[PDB]
């Protein structure tokens, strides 16, 4: 799911 | 137009964890299709374009709680020969369906490497500052794909 | 004899 946190 | 089911919503946001900004920027998402963490999606429901607000999202409504099953011990021989296997270093294994499973190295004790498959924000409460930049209807293609273009 | 890695860099 977003927000995409690497 | 209000944020709602099948709208594509663009937001500008700041993500704070424990008093530190971890991420900042703009994103677009298809609302009501599990594309955004549920607490933030709930905070966005019914909002108008141009609206700005703050939202506190507990771990359970964010990236989820930290799963102890996500923490595992693997041999150092499991890693690429060249790799620096150190705490914080990131890699991925593969799940039963062939898909990448990202992991972070937690600890290295001789030949025993502890890794964590949890989302790095799992088990953390989040704070967002949000501005709703744009709300539009999804295209049929977006509804078929299940995501904003 | 060295085991095939099942963890990949990315
Ligand atoms: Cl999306």
């Amino acid at each position: 799911m977003k927000p995409f946190i690497f | 137009m209000k944020v709602g089911q099948d709208k594509v919503v663009t937001i500008r946001y700041t993500l704070q964890v424990e008093g530190e900004v971890l991420d900042q920027g703009e994103l677009s998402y298809l609302h009501g299709h599990r594309n955004l963490i549920p607490g933030l999606e709930e905070a966005l429901e019914g909002r108008e374009e141009g609206e700005a607000f703050q939202a506190h999202v507990p771990a359970e409504k964010a990236y989820g709680p930290h799963d102890p099953e996500g923490v595992q011990v693997v041999p150092l021989s499991a890693f690429p020969e060249d790799a620096e296997v150190v705490p914080g270093a990131q890699f991925y294994a593969q799940d039963m369906e062939g898909n990448p499973m990202p992991l972070t190295v937690v600890a290295v004790e001789g030949e025993e490497v502890t890794v964590d498959f949890n989302h790095p924000l799992a088990g953390k409460d989040l704070d967002f500052q949000v501005e709703v930049v744009k709300v539009r209807e999804a295209t049929p293609e977006e509804l078929l794909h299940g995501h904003a273009h």
